[PDB]
């Protein structure tokens, strides 16, 4: 009963345990120098418990477990070990189970590659968007200045034109080189904006297919540590990875 | 040793003798002739045709000769009476006071300038456009910050600044000289046995150079002095060699050495390193390099006045921005209500996903309650909940550092975006009212549901998922208890705990603790990642009063408090109060993310305050800088300790600036780290002017590689090169890339560029191999030329951390007696994937070694040609000598390598130097972060010694597995793996402080957990040795025992 025990994953030190505890929820239990002691219970954030205390009417390693699978409120203020029988598509080859491993493992690799492609595009696009936000305003500022200018142009112009004939002309000229230029810039700030909100758009299409392709990348991931586990329960595992 | 390109002289016996922000918006690097609209104060544009590189002096000058030809001239006055202004990149109207800047260097947005007379009379206080250029965001952008925390940090911190500026000008000029040129000095004065041993019982020959008149004339004086005699003594016996004439009585000789003597101070020939205080001579890193490398130190006799000439004043200014008692938190009589209202902008395929629900928790590093969800109601299309959440934890029991942590999830369970909110604001008020938080996108690593490791604050983005919350209202604002009103709680608890008689878990006059419960000095000794059991936590908590004796147990004890129990936490405060100060290598875990309490971290600082030297501090600066993310508010005790250090020692100042500025682009810290830089730059004095100039080049350098990488690759090296060169001929560049300090080590001046020695390397990422002339008068005696590489496109942060983890391992071994010689070449991340990599001169890739020699008909590598090539470069005992180094370094870059589990060491990322020293370059990703996909257990051997390397280790003959030289080696490796094993805590604590960085191979303590397998910490050394040997024995296909 102790070897089989279902949640007695054996020798798996602190790190094999924790990286078999990452992502299960509450209720989750599983049992593990002798300057320290014997076996450890590791529930769930991770809770290590070394009977635990004086009321050891033992009587077993297992007689302890089913009173606290029945609990631990009453000493201090859910097997999750299910002998890789569940799925692993009962393919009893030791090798069909193994080659399968690779088949999900390239698939996981395949997705992490589309994923990270996407993680970086988001981070890029974010930064192109902000750079487009303080351009839009570097335009608005530019025009403010030109407006301010072409007005001071009329403040001084209609003040020197109490006149005699030449000047008259070639003042209106540069004043009108100025107000076309004001239009020209404005031509640019709507244009940038139309690309801004064009990008602001496709930005979503990234957060969309990220949070669309995260579901997979944990399930596809999960079943791998499912399959991979039915190998090390019975049986070099390098080749399929 | 960065001094001599790590070049051992083997015969020498001492005995037997904003981005995309090119020059213009979009553009990049601006076209060579460019039209500039010049808006006048008479309202007239006039378009000047201007060269790319012209100074606003020439432009102002040309414009007022050209307005002369447009209407309304008499309405303007002399140039003298105006300044140029325009909209810059960062969209802020910059007045252009320095009229010698170039049209290409201003960062203009649109090519137009405007003429104004400069109101704002304090033309002085607007020199701080500097401060803005130095940080790459403009100071005025802070006066635009509404939030009251930031605007408070800005004023409060000024304390520290005046403290520093004061504590400097203390014994002017000497104290300011001590500021700028702080003695570069090893940590032990006690030399190690193997170094002492190259010294014929402790005596160095040193060569003092002197300057009288022209003086392009020099004079050597080769002293041979006791290894540990302070610079003064050296200057003494120096001037003694100089004078002693046949016309000088002995008495009057001694007199002259008295007068003259201290008008001089010692400078290192060939760089800006000075020896300005008492140290045993062998303590300055230079001498102790020179010894290590078989070198004769060259010092230069410096007129002390002529130094106090070269610095002048830093001249500080205090800057331009120069409900009653509330209600005790402990009075609030209820659980915590938190109401998640709606969420705005989640983007998902309505078909592709089932539903979504907001998942929350309260945390303190690791939570204090039964985490909770909230019904999966309105999925996806416009998602509201109106739920209040009932967290079971009474409100008086919230920790100072307690924090709400939420995330929107998909069901099938899957997290979309996460957010963490600080349940207390800085002034101590318990959060209430509306909060619109702004979530972060879930990263690479974390495939978990929440994220307490993450940063606390709203993500700044109009376009991220905004989730809107409501914290309970208590008809008065609520503040966290006074530091006294808690010490009154403790005393109660303690007088209460002393009167029970049943026992339970915390089953604690004179306590029964006798001997047997010396399992306490046991827990103590285990490293951090290694978890604490339930019992152990209760056990510790129950003998808290004892622990003070074994004071370095604290990092555990703390984890043993139930942080949702004021009684416990209120007592744990009173211990921290009079807890023994502890050694830095362990007070530093106290700043990692697992200890977020203020009192705790305050102590961790008091510890540093006491022990850490100015040198240990520059050794762990990254860890220190980086860890700041885990401080809860802006104005915190760590920030303040660091800043004061930055402004006291300008060589810490240097790397504090850069480390901060490196992350400047990183949204999680941009805020924190800008304000801190505004602080540094305002008070560091003259240095700010030096930094502007480094900053000025690194930009030109960014914008050059940036054109090479985009539209410019596809043309053969030859073409690309004859562009890179064309471009650095530009006047604006010659100017900007030529007279500055190396950001890699600021003592190294960079003079004229030398182009024929510049070039683009082979790598896809187009690195720039640049070469500068050393404009030191003793250029010669150190390195006449001086080269560094500039790489744009690699997160350097990793290469950098390994290189820092190699440097530490080295000191560890050596600074203990055990001589392995690693060469952690210098590396600096100066931006987002933009860094500087130091060049080891006289190195070669194994590949070339094998390619430089070995037969005609290209038909397959001769496995002996490494040996051969070495055996060419080193005949003599100069042979026996070079092999020892090759053996001693090979053993080092092997252990370190196996430990940190870095990338595969295939045949052209291992390098060999002429003196026989081998080292690595290009560490791929450490901590085997390619077990991301698979890597279950593995514990791979990255460096695996082929026949090639073995042949060289056993001087020659066949059957190398079995010689003595090999045993010698093996016995080196054992000694070197076991030595690191003794310090593992520091090494975990080191990687721990790094989690804060955005490095994707460092996401969470499980990332670090590798090290604990490599180092076999779960076992006794006895066992580890064997595990290690076995591991070697196996990638080495047998023969690694006896
Ligand atoms: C016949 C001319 C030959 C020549 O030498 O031409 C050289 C330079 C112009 O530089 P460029 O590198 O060709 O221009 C860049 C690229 O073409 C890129 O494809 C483009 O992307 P997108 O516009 O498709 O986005 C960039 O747009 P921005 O985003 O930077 O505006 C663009 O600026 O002119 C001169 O300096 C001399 C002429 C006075
Ligand atoms: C935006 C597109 C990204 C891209 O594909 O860009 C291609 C390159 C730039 O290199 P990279 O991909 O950023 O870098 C990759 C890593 O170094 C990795 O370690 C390695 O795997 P391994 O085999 O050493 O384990 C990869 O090998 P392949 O991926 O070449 O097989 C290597 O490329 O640009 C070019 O010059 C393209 C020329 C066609």
């Amino acid at each position: 009963s102790l070897q089989d025990a279902e949640w007695y994953w054996g020798d798996i030190s602190r790190e094999e345990v924790n990286e078999k505890l990452r992502d299960t929820a509450d209720g989750t239990f599983l049992v593990r120098t002798k300057m320290h002691g014997d076996y450890t219970l590791t529930l769930r954030n991770n809770k290590l418990i070394k009977g635990f205390s004086d009321p050891l009417t033992f009587s077993s390693v297992v007689e302890l477990i089913n009173h606290y699978r029945n609990s631990l409120a009453q000493y201090n203020p859910y097997p999750v070990s299910k002998y890789q029988q569940d799925q692993v598509v009962k393919e009893d080859n030791i090798e069909a189970v193994g080659k399968k491993l690779h088949e999900y493992n390239t698939q996981f690799q395949e997705k992490s590659r589309e994923y990270d492609r996407l993680y970086e595009e988001y981070t890029r696009t974010s930064q192109e968007i902000q750079m487009k936000r303080t351009a839009i305003e570097a335009f608005n500022e530019t025009i403010k200045i030109f407006e301010e200018q072409c007005q001071t142009q009329e403040r001084y112009s209609k003040e020197y034109i109490e006149k005699n004939e030449k000047e008259i002309q070639r003042i209106m000229h540069n004043y009108d080189k100025l107000k076309s230029r004001i239009s020209e810039i404005i031509d640019s700030r709507r244009r940038l904006e139309e690309d801004l909100k064009k990008q602001a758009a496709e930005y979503r299409e990234i957060d969309k297919r990220m949070n669309s392709i995260k579901p997979d990348l944990i399930q596809l991931r999960k079943t791998r540590d499912q399959y991979l586990m039915w190998l090390t329960q019975k049986g070099k595992l390098n080749e399929w990875l | 040793m960065s001094y001599y390109h790590h070049h051992h002289h083997h015969d020498y016996d001492i005995p037997t003798t904003r981005p995309s922000s090119g020059e213009l918006w979009g553009i990049h690097l601006m076209p060579p002739r460019i039209l500039v609209e010049c808006l006048l104060p008479n309202g007239m544009i006039v378009t000047l045709e201007c060269l790319r590189e012209a100074t606003l002096i020439t432009i102002k000058h040309e414009l007022f000769k050209e307005a002369r030809k447009y209407p309304l001239h008499q309405l303007l006055q002399d140039e003298s009476s105006y300044i140029f202004v325009s909209v810059t990149q960062e969209a802020e109207r910059e007045e252009f006071f320095d009229e010698t800047r170039r049209l290409c260097d201003l960062r203009l947005f649109q090519p137009f300038l405007k003429v104004i007379e400069p109101v704002g009379n304090r033309e002085e206080k607007i020199l701080n456009r500097e401060i803005g250029f130095a940080i790459g965001m403009p100071v005025c952008e802070f006066d635009m910050v509404k939030d009251p925390e930031v605007q408070d940090f800005r004023r409060n911190i000024l304390n520290v600044c005046k403290e520093a500026v004061d504590l400097r000008d203390l014994n002017s000029p000497h104290s300011r000289a001590m500021y700028v040129y702080p003695p570069n000095v090893e940590s032990s004065p006690e030399l190690p046995k193997h170094i002492y041993n190259k010294l014929d019982k402790g005596q160095i020959i040193v060569v003092i150079w002197v300057i009288v008149s022209p003086n392009n004339d020099k004079q050597k004086y080769t002293l041979k002095i006791n290894h540990d005699c302070v610079p003064e003594q050296v200057i003494a016996e120096a001037i003694r060699k100089k004078t002693r004439s046949m016309l000088l009585s002995s008495e009057q000789l001694k007199l002259c050495v008295l007068e003259y003597q201290g008008k001089y101070i010692l400078k290192v020939c060939g760089c800006d390193e000075y020896f300005l205080e008492k140290y045993p001579l062998s303590q300055y890193k230079y001498i102790r390099s020179c010894i290590m490398l078989g070198r004769m130190p060259n010092l230069m006799l410096m007129a002390k006045e002529s130094l106090y000439s070269q610095l002048p004043m830093d001249c500080f200014t205090m800057p331009s921005y120069s409900e009653t008692s509330t209600k005790s938190l402990w009075v609030i009589n209820s659980a915590l209500r938190i109401k998640i209202l709606c969420a705005t902008y989640v983007n998902v395929n309505i078909r592709d996903i089932d539903k979504i629900y907001v998942r929350t928790g309260i945390y303190h590093g690791g939570e204090p309650l039964c985490d909770n969800v909230n019904t999966q109601r309105v999925p996806c299309s416009n998602p509201r909940w109106n739920e209040w959440l009932n967290y079971d934890i009474y409100i008086p029991d919230l920790p100072r550092a307690a924090r709400l942590c939420l995330s929107i999830c998909s069901v099938e369970h899957c997290p979309l975006a996460w957010g963490n909110i600080n349940l207390f604001d800085y002034t101590d008020t318990l959060v209430s009212g509306k909060m619109a938080l702004n979530l972060w996108p879930v990263p690479h690593g974390l495939e978990d549901l929440l994220n307490p490791i993450g940063v606390t604050g709203s993500n700044p983005n109009k376009e991220t998922p905004c989730l809107e919350l409501e914290f309970d209202w208590f008809s008065s604002v609520v503040k966290f208890p006074d530091m006294s009103v808690i010490e009154e709680h403790a005393n109660w608890s303690v007088s209460r705990e002393a009167g029970f008689s049943y026992s339970h878990a915390g089953l604690s006059d004179n306590e029964l603790r006798e001997n047997d419960k010396e399992q306490l000095k046991a827990i103590s000794t285990r490293d951090p990642l290694s978890e604490i059991t339930e019992q152990e936590k209760d056990f510790l908590w129950s003998h808290r009063h004892y622990c003070v004796t074994i004071p370095e147990i604290l990092p555990k004890l703390l984890l043993s408090v139930k942080w949702n129990s004021r009684d416990e936490v209120a007592q744990m405060y009173c211990l921290v109060k009079d807890w023994p100060p502890i050694k830095p290598e362990q007070a530093m875990e106290l700043l990692d993310c697992n200890y977020p309490d203020p009192m705790v971290r305050g102590f961790a600082v008091r510890c540093l305050e006491k022990y850490l030297t100015d040198d240990k501090l520059s050794q762990y600066l990254i860890q220190l800088v980086q860890v700041l993310k885990y401080e809860q508010y802006l104005d915190n005790l760590l920030v303040r300790f660091l800043l004061k250090k930055a402004l006291t020692n300008q060589r810490i100042g240097h790397f504090f600036f850069w480390h901060l500025k490196s992350e400047m682009h990183n949204k999680t810290v941009s805020q924190r780290f800008g304000l801190l830089l505004e602080s540094y730059c305002r008070a560091c004095g003259m240095y700010l002017k030096h930094l502007n100039r480094q900053v000025e080049a690194m930009e030109k350098l960014i914008n050059l590689t940036d054109i090479l990488k985009q539209e410019k690759k596809d043309e053969t090296q030859k073409v690309q090169m004859k562009f890179l060169v064309e471009q650095m001929r530009r006047p604006d560049f010659m100017d900007a890339l030529q007279g500055f300090l190396s950001p890699l080590n600021p003592a190294h001046q960079l003079g004229n560029l030398r182009l024929e020695e510049c070039r683009i390397m082979s790598s896809a990422k187009r690195p720039l191999w640049l070469n500068w002339e050393n404009p030191d008068i003793m250029s010669e005696l150190l390195f006449q030329n001086n080269e560094i590489i500039f790489k744009n496109g690699d997160d350097l942060r990793q290469d950098m951390l390994t290189l820092q983890i190699i440097r530490i391992m080295e000191n560890i071994w050596q600074n203990q007696g055990l001589d392995l010689r690693m060469l952690p070449y210098g590396c600096l991340s100066i931006g987002d994937c933009v860094g500087l990599i130091e060049v080891v001169r006289n190195s070669h890739t194994i590949m070339q070694i094998q390619c430089k020699g070995g037969l005609k008909g290209a038909l397959q590598f001769n496995s002996h040609t490494l040996h051969q090539w070495l055996k060419d470069k080193n005949k003599g005992e100069i042979y026996d000598a070079a092999i020892d180094l090759f053996t001693r370094s090979c053993a080092g870059y092997c252990v370190a390598t196996f430990i940190l589990g870095i990338g595969d060491r295939h045949n052209s990322n291992i390098m060999v130097k002429d003196d026989g020293q081998l080292f690595h370059i290009d560490f791929g990703h450490f901590l085997d972060h390619k077990k991301k996909k698979f890597g279950y257990k593995r514990e791979r051997v990255p460096f695996v010694l082929t026949q090639d390397f073995l042949i060289v280790i056993s001087k020659g003959a066949q059957e190398c597995t079995k010689t003595r030289e090999f045993e010698r080696f093996q016995e080196m490796c054992y000694k070197a793996y076991l030595a690191i094993r003794q310090h593992a805590n520091l090494f975990i604590n080191l990687f721990s402080m790094m989690l804060g960085s955005g490095m994707p191979e460092l996401q969470s303590f499980d990332d670090i957990a590798y090290i604990r397998k490599t180092l076999a910490l779960d076992k006794t050394e006895q066992e580890a040795l064997e595990y290690f040997m076995k591991q070697m024995n196996d990638a080495h296909h047998g023969g690694w025992t006896t």
